[PDB]
Order: structure tokens, then C-alpha cells, then sequence
């Protein structure tokens, strides 16, 4: 039998992202906001009729390098991006070391074809306000740790897959899912 | 409303009053007492 | 669930009885020697207006401004028990730092504020506190009533004097050596209100800063800031 | 004790006029329910007991007991649905015609007046 | 081995939780009557330069200078719990030695420093301390938050006023009779920080005495020495 | 906790229908198709991502007559309307007696303020084809049995409420809910 949760637990393809030889230390590959990045029509449909929701969030990153390409990524998490004191948000774009301090996981394309990270719901609000849309509760970001090192210049696709877990829904309502 | 208030206009008013009262539930709680929002007086009047 | 109250507030409050033990300010005086009517619980009379070049609100206190105590009391008809009294000075007079609060019971005297005239009221209950050493004067007042049940803001009368049964027939005589003095009160430990009636006649407080008639906001309240800076 | 004292705070009308899905009445759900002074006409108004009391604090939480009385005879007949819409204001519950929106999605309370 | 710590130091410290209960100074004011935003945890904005005849560093405080508290807090995203507050006087005013700290909650008021204007905020939580007798004013502040988890240096907004959920919707009203006053704070007993992020944006402190551009070092900090001598 | 089914079990207001003095024996008040009549955005959203579904269907009819108004309705059900041999479909509009023979329930406004009827899913297809939209599996219809009998002409609102029960969903798909 099927249920709402089953859908939010469904793992979606979120994006393919370019990473090429020229990209340098701490070069941001992406910066995706929770829940925004997952808010596909599929989800929106099923979340319709509910004031809000909270969940942990699973992130699979996929990178099909071939044997002669070596390189290294970070995937890290950061909370409540929208309202973090700027200096923080900056420190991240400034220096990869201020990402390495975070909740993160490293990926070495030569060894690993993939890696995951799970992120709990963390916020002053108990759920993501689906009508006010008040502050996405976190964001994943993938800065380059050690740049893609082929002999001659080339580029690689970083795929992202993701779903929710440990889901919790708010009281139901005639209010509409924030655009 | 779902239906008009159908009645015999022949013998009863075809419009009625509906009164609404409110009180607190059991689970009701307040806190952080301070300067109040309201201020009480012994009489209120227009200025001359 | 009493979780929120422990996770966020750190306290949890259940009866106004709790609240009215918090001391709030009532009234100010310029008199070194003052007769105050302790168990006066009236509040000011208010005046509103929309006309240009007029102060919007205006307040005529008969015996003082709303304390938590009175503000609450307005809801009820009756009271019993005793009260506390706190006093603050304009002046910490080094050589005459003292305050007398005394029990005042003159029968004929009227139950509203008035400056001390009597020089002949020997041998009364006198408490003394030192303004210099202990910044504030702190006091407790027995119900000392002729009856077991008194009335919220009893209509005093011209020669109800100080023997009306509908209150404790008792006042404070306060003799300081600060020109200006600030009075406040909370309820005592044994104090209780009675027979809830409804909301009292009231108006927004935050609204008292209205000045849309151009004529600026005049009406102020007895707070510390307002007192200490003159 | 106090907050559970009933505050009469509002009325309205139900009639032959009234139409399917026609909103008849709304209120925001919160404790600062107010009235108009008789003597003068300030903006703030005269607080209800509830409002006056809650007024002594900044923070509130909890549920509210709303009670409707339909002053009628037995020879009236009609239905009415009471519905609560969390996270939405009283303009947004009715479309441009004053008809209710998306009642589908919430606690619905049908009332037979027979 | 915990020998060294006992042979040399005489103590041994294990969590910043320990440290942030030490009171550090935050900000100074000239206002007898001041509105301070307790749970402001921002730090100054900094400016560096190499050009001749210019002060090397310069600091623009929005709500104060770095306390241990904030300095630490910078590392974390969230906080909860209450705080302490210490206050020092320019002037031990013998006849008006008192200080009021009061709980300030006006809804519309903005969550940054400003001088007291309101004369109409009766019946609030008021603590009093005597500058003459007890040199310093000492205070504790409940978390009193609308939520269980607040945010480090939440971006306040023009009319975020004093009702932002991302903080405790509470400020201090401080009414003294010292012209100049020095503020400091440590965390309360129940206070805690959350979600470590990394190093915060920072610069050498010892470096703030740089003057190699000839133009002498201007930027000073709120310490006792700097305050008491003016 | 919440689930898809919970929504389809939610009882929707389907329509108010006029019935007035002038309406005569076997006058059709309405003729609503299953599932069409219930296919509100709310439902469509949650049914999205599924090939098909089947269910029994509950029908509440509401009629707030006042004491001096007497009259009588049928509410009946009929299967696979789209593909029934015409003569049948006709026989219904022809003569109320060919509705009384059906799966039905009578309503007498003087006595009853309401009545229900439940209709099982019945079809050659095992579910309603949500993409092909192939044949609505039944239809409710309310013909007037005995006409509204006020002294002077007047009219009355027949409300309809309805939801599903005994629900069953098909395999999930990238195909879209038939418009």
C-alpha cells in the first residue's frame, strides 16, 4: 500500500553540475537550499494541503570519473543559510578550510564513484513554513577541494540525487503551497 | 453557509442572529509578564 | 504538555495571585510629609479626543496610576488581606537620610491623599528605613480591617473620613527628607481578590503615545525613568 | 479559571438570502479580541476580558473554545459548515464572490438546524 | 595525564561553557536612560589600510564590541538559554545612586540600541541596585524566547522591531544616574551554543595597535581603564 | 500520521442543485459520473503518479426543507454509463419506474434531512483508467419522485457530499492524470 511519505522518501535527480580542469580550490560547484532544491511538482502535489513539514534529508552525489582522472570534492552542509551572519556565508566562499570545519564528507573520484550525506532538520521553527516559506533550514554545497587533474583539460558531470527521511507533516489547510 | 435558511416567511422571520462566544481551552498558556497591553480607568470621556 | 514552558520560558505562571506580588509603581509626591490612602485601588479618569492641536489622551488620577495590583483588581469586586509598599527617593539626603512610614488612623481624616498637617499624632506604629544605606524603603501592611471582606475602589465620601467599613480604616503617614518621592505597591502574602466581574473599563497603553492631532503626547506615567530624571 | 470565562465577542446573520458556500463570518484565531468603547471612538477599543487578561503577557499559546448559538425556532431549516483555516487570513478564505475557498482541505463541521 | 595541569596551572578547563560564564565588557553609553538589545550578539565591522597618514584598523560596532560570549558564539549557529548583565558607573551619584534595569518588551521598538524616549511603559520587571553601596550592578535574564532555539546574530530588520522569533523578544531598559556607563555580559547557568561552523571572520587583536602608516593607532576597546579615565 | 487514502476518503462538497415547485415526476436534478464528479484538484494532486485506481463511493445528499414543504426524491446508481445500450439510458429519462428498479434510495424531505448511498467499483476493467480515462464506472442520478409541494411556488437546494472507500491504487507512472 502507498502513502504520502513514500513519495518524499523517493530519491529525485536534482541536478548535473559541471566540474572542469580550470575549476580551482574552493570553487563552488553548487549551493542547494533545503527544501527548495527538492520542491519538484511531484513533491509539491503531495505536500499540498499541509501547513508545513520537517525532515532529515539524504544526498547522494555521483561522479563517474575514469581511471586516469584524479581529483577531490567536499560536500558540506550549512544551516538556515538565509539568516546566517554574512561573515559566515562569506568565509565559506573565501576559504575551503571554513567548509572543511563544517558537517561534510569528502569524495575522491579515483577511489569512490559516490558518497552520501544525511542532514537532520535543524531550526528555531519546528518545521519549514510552506506558506510563509520562512527560511530554508539548510543548504548543501559542494566546493572543489583538490581540482580535477587530467593531463589535458577536460570536464566532468557531478550528478545529485536526494530524498527525505524522518518526515513530519503539519496541520492541514486551505492555504496554498508557497510558489 | 450550505443552504439558504429556508423558512415560512408566512410565520417566521427569514433571517436570524447567530451569537459567538469564546473562552480558553485547557491546554492554554501565557507567559512573559511585563508592561500590559491594556490599561484600566474609572471613566472615559470626550475632551470638551 | 508543560514542555514548551520549560524549553523556552523557563517559568510557568498559573494565577494572578503570583503576578500581583510583583511591585509596580503607583504615584509620586513632592511632599516631604505625606498622608497616603493605602487601600485606595482606584484608577485614573481618561479623556480622548480627535480635534487638532489637542493632546489625544489625558489622565486624571484620584489616588494614583494603575499598578499591576489595581489593574488586576479592577476585574474583581472584593479584596482581603494586606499589602506591601515600596518607596524611592529623589534625594539621598546624607545628613537626614531617614524615612518614616507610620500607621495613620485619625478618625476624621479623609481617605484620599493630602499633605501632612497634624503635629499631634504621637505613639503610632513607625517603621524606619535609611535611604542612603538601603536605597529603597520596603514595608508590609496588615489588612487590619473592621470586616472580613473589603471592596475594590470603594466610593469614598466627603466625611467617610477614615472609618468606612468597606476598607481597612488605615492610611500611611510618610515623612521623608527627599523632596520628591516615588511610591509603589504589591499585594502581601495573605492577600486575595474576589468575585470576578468581567473586563474593566480600559484603553490601549501603547496608544497613549498618540499625537496624530499634531499636539504632542503629554500624558506620562510614574516609572523610574520619568521620576529620576527631572 | 479566568480565561475559561466566556467572552461574547461577535454575532452575525443567517438568512433566506444566504447562498451555497457563501462565507457568513470569519475571525482570526487569537486572544486579543476587542470591542468598541461606547463613550468615545478610539481606534484601540475596549478589550474583552480575555484580551484584557492575556494583555498582561507578551507570549501566548493554546487552543480556543468557540461557541455559536443560533437564535431560531424549529421551523427554520438549513445547514452551515464551520471550518478552520490555519496559516491564512480572512480575506484569503473567500474568493472575489465571498464564496469559501478549498474547504475540501480542512476540518469541516456540518450543522443541521432542523 | 592530568599532572601538569595540577603542578603548573592549578586548574584545568574543558569546555567553552566554562569560559563564557566569565563576564566581559561589551559596550559603553552616555545615556542616563538607555534601551539595550540584550541578545544582540553581533560584532563590529572592520576596516584595514596600508596608506600613509591613515589609521590602520577601524571598527564600527552595530551593537557592541566582542565579549568572550560573542567571540565564542561566532563559531556556532544557534543559542539558547539566558544571560547575565554587569554594569559599571562613571559616577557614584551620592544623592541619586540608583540604577534601574527593567524588562523592555515594546512590540514596535527596534532591536538595536537607542536612548529611552518612552515615558509610558508602566508595570515592568524592575531590578534595582545601589551604585554607591554595591559598586557594580549585577543581573540575570531569562531566555524568555518564543522558540526553543535562537540564532547567533540574527539579521535584525527595520521593523523586526522587537518581535522577531529568531531571538527572545526582550530588551533591557537601563535608567541610571551616572552620565557614563559601562556594560558587560556573561552567559547564564542554563545557556548553550549550537551547531559548530568553523572559525569566524577575525583579525589579530594585538595587531590593533598598528601605526606603521605614521597616523597613530586610534581604535580602542571598552575596557575598565579606557572607561574610568576620561 | 497521514496517507494518500486519507485524502480520497475526505468527503467533498460536489454540488448544490436546484429543485423547485415546477419540477415534475422523473425530472432529473443531476447525473454525476464516477469518478469524474469527484476529480477535484485536491484528489488529482494525490492521484498523480499512478496509472489508475478503484474504489467504492459514498454519497450523502442534503436537503434542508422546512416543516411545511413535502416532497420526495430518488437517488440511484447506474453502471458504466458511457457504454450502456442507449435504450437503457433512455428508459431512465423516460420513466421514474425504470430508476426505481435500480440500486437506489428514497428521500422524504418531511422526515429525513439527509440520506446516503454507497457504490462499489464494478467494471470489466479492474480499475478506472486514469490515463485513457476509459469509461467512468458508474453514475449517480437524482430524479424527482414526487414533486416539491409547497402552497405557493418555491425552490430548494439539494447539496451533495462524497468520498471514496475501499480504495485501491494502480502501478505508478510518468504518464499524466487524464485531463
Amino acid at each position: 500500500t502507498h502513502s504520502i511519505i513514500d513519495f518524499l522518501e523517493r530519491p529525485q535527480f536534482i541536478g548535473s553540475f559541471l566540474w572542469n580542469t580550470s575549476d580551482i580550490e574552493n570553487k563552488e560547484i553548487f549551493s542547494l537550499k533545503l527544501p527548495d532544491a527538492l520542491m519538484s511538482p511531484m513533491i509539491r502535489e503531495k505536500l499540498s494541503g499541509f501547513t508545513s513539514f520537517s525532515a532529515s534529508t539524504v544526498f547522494h552525489i555521483q561522479v563517474n570519473a575514469h581511471p586516469f582522472q584524479c581529483g577531490r570534492l567536499v560536500l558540506a552542509a550549512v544551516p538556515v543559510p538565509d539568516i546566517l551572519p554574512l561573515h559566515r556565508l562569506n568565509m565559506l566562499s573565501f576559504d575551503v578550510s571554513n567548509v572543511i570545519t563544517l558537517p561534510h564528507v569528502q569524495l575522491d573520484i579515483s577511489k569512490e564513484t559516490e558518497v552520501l550525506l544525511k542532514i537532520p532538520y535543524v531550526s528555531p521553527f519546528v518545521q519549514y513554513d510552506l506558506v510563509t516559506k520562512f527560511t530554508p533550514w539548510a543548504a548543501f554545497l559542494a566546493h572543489v577541494y583538490a581540482p580535477l587533474n587530467t593531463p589535458s583539460a577536460a570536464s566532468l558531470q557531478v550528478n545529485v540525487f536526494a530524498h527525505f527521511e524522518d518526515i513530519k507533516l503539519g496541520f492541514p489547510t486551505s492555504a496554498i503551497v508557497a510558489q | 453557509a450550505l443552504t439558504p435558511l429556508v423558512s415560512s416567511s408566512a410565520v417566521v422571520s427569514s433571517t436570524i442572529d447567530v451569537l459567538v462566544e469564546v473562552k480558553a481551552s485547557d491546554d492554554f498558556e501565557v507567559a512573559v509578564p511585563n508592561t500590559p497591553l491594556w490599561l484600566p480607568v474609572d471613566s472615559l470621556t470626550e475632551r470638551p | 504538555d508543560e514542555q514548551p514552558s520549560q524549553e523556552c520560558i523557563g517559568e510557568r505562571i498559573l494565577s494572578f495571585s503570583e503576578l500581583i506580588k510583583r511591585n509596580s509603581w503607583r504615584y509620586v509626591s513632592d511632599e516631604k510629609s505625606l498622608i497616603y490612602p493605602a487601600y485606595a485601588f482606584d484608577n485614573p479618569a481618561a479623556m480622548y479626543t480627535a480635534a487638532d492641536k489637542l493632546p489625544v489622551w489625558t489622565l486624571t488620577p484620584r489616588s494614583g496610576f494603575p499598578t499591576l495590583l489595581t489593574s488586576i483588581g479592577a476585574m474583581y469586586a472584593f479584596y482581603r488581606g494586606g499589602i506591601r509598599l515600596k518607596i524611592v527617593p529623589g534625594v539621598a539626603d546624607q545628613p537626614k537620610p531617614l524615612v518614616e512610614v507610620a500607621l495613620f488612623t485619625m478618625q476624621d481624616q479623609g481617605y484620599i491623599i493630602k499633605a501632612n498637617d497634624y503635629s499631634t499624632d504621637f505613639c503610632s506604629s513607625n517603621i524606619y528605613e535609611n535611604f542612603v544605606t538601603k536605597g529603597i524603603a520596603e514595608v508590609q501592611t496588615p489588612y487590619y480591617s473592621r470586616v472580613n471582606t473589603s471592596v475594590v475602589s470603594a466610593p469614598v465620601l466627603y466625611n467617610a473620613g477614615n472609618i468606612s467599613p468597606l476598607m481597612p480604616n488605615v492610611m500611611y503617614k510618610i515623612t521623608s527628607n527627599s523632596s520628591n518621592i516615588l511610591l509603589g505597591h504589591s499585594a502581601a502574602d495573605d492577600f486575595r481578590f474576589g468575585f470576578l466581574l468581567g473586563a474593566p473599563l480600559a484603553i490601549s497603553a501603547t496608544a497613549l503615545r498618540d499625537n496624530f492631532t499634531g499636539s504632542s503626547a503629554t500624558v506620562s506615567l510614574p516609572t523610574f525613568s520619568n521620576f529620576y530624571l527631572s | 479559571y479566568v480565561l475559561k470565562i466566556p467572552n461574547y465577542f461577535s454575532r452575525f446573520k443567517y438568512s433566506s438570502t444566504s447562498l451555497p458556500k457563501q462565507v457568513l463570518w470569519t475571525s482570526p484565531v487569537h486572544p486579543q479580541i476587542i470591542r468598541n468603547h461606547v463613550t468615545v471612538v478610539d481606534a484601540p477599543g475596549q478589550p474583552t476580558l480575555l484580551a484584557y487578561a492575556t494583555g498582561f503577557f507578551k507570549y501566548w499559546r493554546g487552543g480556543l473554545v468557540y461557541t455559536f448559538r443560533f437564535v431560531k425556532t424549529n421551523y427554520h431549516s438549513g445547514r452551515v459548515q464551520i471550518t478552520f483555516h490555519p496559516f491564512v487570513g480572512y480575506d484569503d478564505v473567500m474568493d472575489s464572490d465571498g464564496k469559501i475557498v478549498r474547504d475540501e482541505y480542512v476540518y469541516r463541521v456540518v450543522v443541521d438546524l432542523r
